[PDB]
């Protein structure tokens, strides 16, 4: 049942036909940006992971 | 990147006794801070997925 | 023509009145900053040329 299996992956991604498979282990991913806003008693500090 | 509370590896109640002293600094971004006071508030945003 | 040859130069740009030129070749430009911004089928990535 492709269009059920085809709407479980994510609405950015689209994959392209082929893909050449040379190895018995595949990582998968994404690479996201974090934008952190830290506060306690002491004070405040902002970062971001790019 | 992400911490479940089954890595504790104990079903069932305890009690844990955290080791403030030797926080090893792996990753560090300019919001990260060792010594925390009172109460923690952290707010983060994820965006550019790829 | 001073006049015409003067309003050829940038809005942002005045110079100064004495140049010591002291070679046979001289660079002239700018330091601009690029702020860019991807986006294709797989996802979205947000960069900054400093």
């Amino acid at each position: 049942m492709s269009s059920l299996l085809n709407s479980l992956l994510p609405e950015y991604f689209k994959p392209k036909t082929n893909l050449n498979i040379n190895s018995s282990r595949v990582q998968y991913g994404f690479n996201a940006r974090i934008d952190m806003q830290y506060e306690d008693d002491s004070g405040t500090r902002k970062g971001s992971r790019p | 990147g992400r911490f479940l509370y089954t890595d504790v590896k104990y079903e069932g109640q305890t009690a844990f006794l955290v080791d403030m002293d030797t926080v090893k600094a792996r990753d560090h971004c300019w919001v990260s801070i060792v010594d925390p006071n009172g109460t923690m508030n952290l707010s983060y945003k994820m965006t550019n997925f790829r």
